[PDB]
RNA sequence: GGCCCAUUCGGGUCUUGUAAUUGGAAUGAGUACAAUGUAAAUACCUUAACGAGGAACAAUUGGAGGGCAAGUCUGGUGCCAG
């Protein structure tokens, strides 16, 4: 029958999921308490988001909308337009299309309309160079997140457009089992509909903090004017330290609210990196869910990825519990033979998973 | 043109 | 409405695809010829 | 808490400022001869890894993440097993076992490139059945057989060419592409008779759950009154909102002649107005060329042997020859569309 | 029209019956001519290249 | 048994297209359609391209 | 020699570049990117027709020998220097000609 | 310039073989040919040498020890099915195809090498019989030389065709079934890709493990419980129930339970490790 | 003819006049038609001189 | 009517063509009775009977040209060109 779930709880995700095992799944309880109850407009969204992209895929959603049935279709592609809610940004929907996007039949040439950063959802420039680096280790040499127009909150009126142009039998199987070595840090300092000296004082901010470290700083200043800069005023800082030993990349992003000063922003920012780079062995733990995924779709083969104890969290935890109930997939951790720190090295053997929907 | 190739549907019965 | 639709469907469709095929035959005809080229007068200086 | 929330909790501003304004703690972070032998050592090396993680896990630990591995002896028990199976036991019958990917368990139309075995006497028909053996697996559907048009449409075919592949489509459970297969006609022993079985062989190209095959549909008409260009068309169509759907159309005549439909007419219902390139003849056909869509019947009777008794009998949907004979029925036919000898007069102008 | 029907009918019977006719009373079912020298799609000869 | 059942059912789908390859076809089957051998007003309905 | 010395070579079939081209049995329908398995270096080469095309799947072994053009054609793609004479061991001729089958 | 060529041909597509490093399952060798032309005679004789112990009557699978890393699983093919025999050129490494040196060539034998090569090659080996029944040598030769080179169109030229001349005692010259057996062990099987990338077994033995009284209480109509034996191939089949398989004629069914058993028929290599020829206590027969 | 088969040359027969018009006399296929048109434009070439 | 030469126009020569019907002869491969041969046996040599019209008792390989549809695709200065 259908592998249930319960609550609101990673629903992105194990939406996901059940797409790419192919396996029926039952969410119910979605807030049966609140005032509200059932789905919100921007799961709604998400959900029809998935069929634009999918074929034969069947969703029922509940006449009280507490529960959702999917059983899910072959993952198709194309090109569409997805016009986003106000109530998330484009980001909530670009990052799940990342887990689909290279096992396609059809390339995904998809456009996101509506607000193009908040304070909980990942940044196009945290796609950009944080996340879709990450896809590139793993064998997706083409991907593109191109930003049209921005747009700030409430009002929003930002397009971007995700281009992936690579599609791939299966991830290819990691193996780091080192901790990487910074060598730079760069970062994006945007505003919109405001002067330039924000962009300019937020710089100062992040380099502030930065300045006590012994590697290159290199912030760009990119300020929107014009025609393409939204509908609200904005700004906001992204700061990635980057490793091109390996091609990895650590990054921490946020965005400025109304009565906010542009330094503090930058410092806290780049106060949040080298909290981030502290808590991290191989990936971000913003980065973390998404190699977990792609391993555990991967060749039938015993992939590697060095992860510090300081990623082992809820979230974590979470994470590979509901992949274990769609996969039965297990993460076997195992201590490193290193005493100056204390990482696990996280092994997920491949399910044999190969993408079946492209026409050979 | 959105209907000519799809075979499944959201079926949102709220 | 529809002819509307349709002949101007068509006439992209049919303007796309002259670009693709022109530019495999032209992608090829200069990196193979170059090897050709290459190769014969590898053979003359032989 | 939760992976909704991408952004991950941090500690509060000031904390962590007073926490990074020493960043001592984070200052540490700041050949094979022939390119066939590079991959086998690539191939090779990835095997090292499974062998030496796997002797590092505990024997349960194995177990559980690589499962039983080839060469074990196992016991694997079913339930809701037919009682056919029981009863209708054969050891001389094998009993092969066959794990199953997740496309497998899909259902779908199948995409795949087939052509008649090169032994089989006759072509095969469209929408006649045809017994396949995808996988582990062995059904009877009825596919479809189809041709590209110089790459422009998916038109349904009559017939299997009698020497070339073409695109077959037919619904049963999906396979990954790049899956061979082969067709056969009949198993039952008793319409085995002396002739080759293997009937078809095909390679599975794309999987998916809809497809849009289409057929050829002219629409005739014939001339009534004809003033060079212009001429006035009859039986093309039956009232004159037919003939307001179509207008602008393209039409040509069997000589070759091109034409539009201009307007329909007033009186009588159906005739319409035409302009062609050049004056045509009142012995000339018009013909309007115009696709209409075929729908894949989705038949699915998998051939379930072991549960007969006979197990060499098996007998699903026959063949449309073999319904005609039965019911005692003529094979249809069309008079016009015998071809005959043509001789032509030689053709002299004033 | 019915006796034309059974005229067709009843020519399509006897070809059939013919066909059966060349089956072997024997169990085995030996390979044809096709399958035997397997000469494949070739074209057509002249006789004077026999000699 | 759960078997004889499938069989029964297949038997009765079985019996349904062996009628529909007799059958006569449908119209837009037919290639080289006329007016007269359709119905009336067929076209209106059927939206080709 | 254009195969480092060897007459024939050896490759791995890894796309049909014109199998998209409207014109049937044209130039670009023929051709079919290999990758050479002694060196990995990515080569075209010429299927003998369309017909052909058909046998030729990806990931099939194939082996190659250089193609000869006597004079110049109306439609050739000059560049392309090899052509296809077996797949998966068995000559696309004997496949073309119905004695034999590809065996997988 | 042969160095170039002679190169050329050690050159293959790089492919990943599944076979374990250690204990790997017994091959399965399907004995393949008309009825009437010496299946069962010749499993009977080719097990007699290999384990010194006649079988009377034989059904379904046979596993013997070969060799001393080398396990044979014969099957016999019912001669009558086509359905039997497109199953099993799906899952034989090795294929006994069985030929009436008299008759010639039949129509099942040619079916059976066009299901094997369109589902994946395996290894085949020619066995020629009935050739006691020509009467004169000059005639015999003729007629062996012209079904070898038949039997060199459908599998690769220089394939391997044997020829046995009589039977005596149910059992085929001593020495010609030793021959038989030597070709089988120097064979070097090569990976399918279909039978790398899924699990699957040929079951040794069958058994119904539903409560005798259900039967009566509800009849026999009821669905059985059943326990299906044998050895694993291919990939490794998951441990956790639940895992969908297909059962050929039969239907597609959930591993409702799996456990792993020893060994029945161990390989004398493995026990040892626990140039020197097979002991004769540690050829078995399962 | 290198690299085809006579079937791929086989001979496509030609379709005759429907019997229904079979009175209005032989139905014009593209060569027929060519004879009208250089003949027409012969005359109206020398008509324009 | 066939054939030969000739960029061009044309020129040179005569028993030729059948994608027609028909007759009786010959014999090899094969199917094979024997003897000889040999320690015995195979083989060789010798030798009765049967053994051809699709002589289906059914050799190949390669090359050069065509022609056809109520067919398909592409570009245009109608009916064309590819
Ligand atoms: N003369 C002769 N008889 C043989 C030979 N091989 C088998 N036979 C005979 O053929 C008959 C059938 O033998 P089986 O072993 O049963 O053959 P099978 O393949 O098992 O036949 P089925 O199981 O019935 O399908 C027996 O009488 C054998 O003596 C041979 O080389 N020469
Ligand atoms: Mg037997
Ligand atoms: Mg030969
Ligand atoms: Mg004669
Ligand atoms: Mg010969």
């Amino acid at each position: 029958k259908y592998t249930t779930f319960q609550g609101s709880q990673n629903f992105r995700l194990r939406i996901v999921l059940a797409t790419l095992s192919g396996k029926p799944i039952k969410i119910e309880k979605i807030r049966s308490g609140d005032l509200n109850p059932g789905l919100k407009d921007y799961e709604v969204s998400f959900l029809r988001l998935i069929e634009s992209v999918t074929n034969g895929s069947v969703i029922e959603i509940s006449y009280t909308g507490t529960t959702v049935i999917y059983r899910p279709g072959i993952i198709v592609g194309g090109a569409s337009t997805h016009i986003c809610p106000s109530s998330k940004p484009v980001g909530y929907f670009v990052e799940p299309m990342l887990y689909l996007a290279p096992f396609s039949k059809k390339k995904f040439s998809i456009l996101f309309k509506g607000i193009t950063a908040s304070h909980n959802d990942a940044g196009i420039e945290a796609i950009k160079w944080g996340l879709m680096p990450v896809m590139e280790k793993f064998g997706v040499r083409e991907c593109a997140l191109h930003t049209l127009k921005r747009g700030s909150p409430p009002l929003g009126g930002g397009e971007v457009h995700l281009v992936v142009d690579s599609l791939i039998a299966q991830p290819i199987t990691m193996h780091e089992i080192d901790r990487p070595i910074i060598s730079s840090i760069t970062g994006v300092a945007y505003s919109t509909r405001v002067s330039p000296s924000l962009v300019n004082r937020m710089i100062d901010g992040a380099k502030k903090v930065l300045k006590n470290l012994q590697c290159e700083v290199n912030i760009t200043a990119d300020v929107w004017r014009g025609e393409n800069s939204g509908k609200s005023p904005g700004w906001g800082i992204t700061l990635v330290a980057q490793s091109k030993q390996k091609g990895w990349s650590y990054f921490a992003e946020d965005i400025g609210d109304a009565g906010s000063i542009p330094e503090e922003l930058g410092e806290k920012v780049a106060c949040q990196l080298l909290e981030e780079i502290s808590k991290s062995a191989a990936v971000g733990r913003n980065q973390l869910p998404l190699a977990i995924v792609y391993m555990v779709i991967g060749k039938e083969d015993i992939g590697r990825l060095r992860i510090n104890k300081e990623q082992i969290d809820e979230r974590f935890i979470i994470l590979l519990r509901d992949i274990k109930k769609i996969f039965n997939t297990e993460v076997f951790l195992k201590p490193v033979d290193e005493a100056d720190n204390e990482d696990m090295i996280a092994t997920i053997k491949g399910i044999g998973f190969t993408n079946t929907s492209k026409k050979i | 043109k959105m209907m000519k190739n799809k075979r499944g549907g959201v079926i949102d019965k709220r | 409405f529809e002819a509307r639709q349709r002949i101007e469907e068509k006439n992209k469709e049919s303007s796309d695809y002259h670009a693709k095929m022109a530019h495999i035959v032209n992608t090829i005809n200069t990196e193979e010829g170059a090897e050709k080229n290459k190769y014969e007068r590898e053979r003359k200086l032989r | 808490v939760d992976l909704e929330k991408f952004v991950p909790y941090f500690d509060t501003f000031e904390k962590l400022a007073k926490k990074w304004k020493s960043v001592d703690a984070i200052k540490e972070r700041f050949e094979y001869d022939t390119w066939y032998e590079l991959q086998k050592a690539k191939i090779s090396k990835q095997l090292e890894i499974n062998n030496i993680e796997y002797q590092e896990m505990t024997p349960e630990q194995r177990q559980r993440i690589e499962g039983f591995k080839a060469g074990s002896y196992v016991r694997i028990v079913f339930e809701k097993v037919p009682m056919e199976f029981v009863k209708n036991f054969n050891p001389k019958f094998p009993i092969v076992m066959g794990g199953l990917l997740p496309t497998e368990i899909k259902f779908g139309i199948v995409k795949a490139r087939l052509r008649r075995h090169r032994w089989h006497k006759k072509i095969l028909k469209t929408n006649d059945p045809l017994v396949l053996s995808l996988g582990w697996r062995r059904f009877q559907t009825l596919p479809i057989y189809t041709t590209t048009d110089s790459r422009t449409r998916t038109r349904m075919l009559k017939y299997t060419p009698e020497h070339t592949y073409c695109n077959a489509a037919f619904y049963g459970p999906l396979c990954s592409p790049n899956t061979p297969f082969c067709g056969v006609q009949i198993v039952a022993n008793s319409d085995t008779g002396n002739g080759f079985r293997i009937a078809a062989t095909g390679i599975v190209e794309e999987i998916d759950v809809n497809i849009e095959i289409v057929k050829k549909l002219k629409l005739v008409g014939f001339p009534y009154k004809i003033f060079k260009n212009t001429a006035f068309i009859k039986d093309m169509f039956s009232s004159a909102m037919e003939v307001a759907r179509f207008e602008g159309a393209q039409i040509k005549t069997v000589s070759g002649i091109r034409g539009e439909i201009k307007r329909a007419l007033s009186k009588p219902e159906g005739h319409y107005r035409a302009a062609f390139e050049d004056k045509i003849l009142m012995s000339d056909i018009v013909i309007l060329r115009s696709w209409y869509p075929v729908r894949v019947k989705k038949f699915y009777n998998p051939v379930t042997s072991l549960l007969l008794k006979e197990k060499t009998e098996w007998k699903g949907l026959r063949l449309t020859g073999q319904i005609r004979a039965a019911m005692n029925l003529e094979t249809p036919s069309n008079p016009d569309s015998a071809y005959h000898k043509i001789e032509r007069v030689e053709r002299h102008f004033n | 029209k019915e006796a034309h029907k059974n005229a067709v009918i009843a020519a399509r019977e006897g070809k059939l019956a013919e066909l059966a006719e060349n089956v072997s009373g024997d169990g085995k079912r030996a390979i044809n001519y096709q399958i035997l020298k397997n000469k494949g799609l070739t074209p057509k000869r002249n006789k004077d290249n026999r000699n | 048994s759960s078997f004889e059942k499938q069989q029964i059912e297949i038997r009765k789908q079985i019996e349904q297209l062996e009628n529909e390859a007799v059958a006569e076809k449908k119209w837009s089957l037919k290639g080289e359609v006329k007016a007269k051998d359709r119905p009336e007003d067929a076209l209106l309905t059927e939206e080709l391209e | 020699s254009p195969f480092g010395g060897s007459s024939h070579a050896k490759g791995i079939v890894l796309e049909k570049l014109g199998i998209e081209s409207k014109q049937p049995n044209s130039a670009i329908r023929k051709c079919v990117r290999v990758q050479l398995i002694k060196n990995g270096k990515k080569v075209t080469a010429f299927v003998p027709n369309d017909g052909c095309l058909n046998f030729v799947d990806e990931n099939d072994e194939v082996l190659l020998a250089g193609f000869g053009r006597k004079g110049k054609a109306k439609g050739d793609i000059p560049g392309v220097r090899f052509k296809v004479v077996k797949v998966s061991g068995v000559s696309l001729l004997a496949l073309w000609k119905e004695k034999k089958e590809k065996p997988r | 310039q042969r160095s170039s060529d002679v190169n050329e041909r050690k050159l293959h597509v790089p492919m990943v073989d599944r076979t374990p490093e250690d204990d790997p399952p017994p091959f399965i060798v399907a004995v393949v040919g008309p009825p009437g032309t010496g299946k069962t005679t010749l499993i009977r004789s080719l097990v007699r040498r290999m384990t010194k112990s006649t079988l009377n009557d034989i059904q379904g699978p046979i596993t013997v020890v070969s060799g001393k890393h080398r396990r044979l699983t014969f099957l016999e093919c019912p001669a009558d099915d086509l359905n039997a025999m497109i199953d099993i050129a799906k899952i034989a490494d090795l294929v006994l195809l069985l030929i009436d040196g008299n008759f010639g060539f039949e129509m099942e034998t040619m079916e059976f090498l066009n299901i094997a090569q369109h589902h994946g090659m395996p290894r085949v080996l020619g066995v020629a019989t009935h050739l006691d029944l020509f009467k004169s040598q000059s005639t015999l030769r003729a007629s062996k030389k012209r079904l070898k080179h038949r039997f060199w169109t459908e599998v690769y030229q220089g394939a391997k065709l044997f020829y046995l001349s009589g039977v005596i005692n149910g059992r085929y010259p001593d020495r010609e079934i030793l021959n038989l057996s030597r070709f089988i062990s120097v064979m070097k099987f090569r990976p399918l890709k279909w039978r790398n990338e899924h699990p699957y077994m040929l079951a040794d033995r069958f058994t119904d493990l539903t409560h005798p009284e259900l039967i009566e209480t509800q009849g026999l109509q009821i669905d059985r419980k059943v326990a299906i034996y044998g050895y694993l191939h291919g990939t490794p089949l998951p441990s956790a129930p639940g895992t969908r398989v297909h059962i050929a004629g039969v239907g597609d069914f959930s591993v409702a339970q799996i456990e792993k058993l020893p060994d029945p028929c161990p390989t004398p290599f493995y026990q040892q490790k626990l140039r020197k020829r097979l002991d004769d206590k540690d050829k078995l027969i399962y | 003819a290198k690299l085809v088969h006579d079937v791929q040359k086989k001979q496509h027969r030609e379709r005759s006049q429907l019997t229904s018009r079979s009175r209005y006399g032989f139905l014009e296929k593209h060569k027929d038609y060519v004879k009208r048109a250089q003949d027409f434009h012969r005359k109206q070439s020398t008509l324009k001189v």
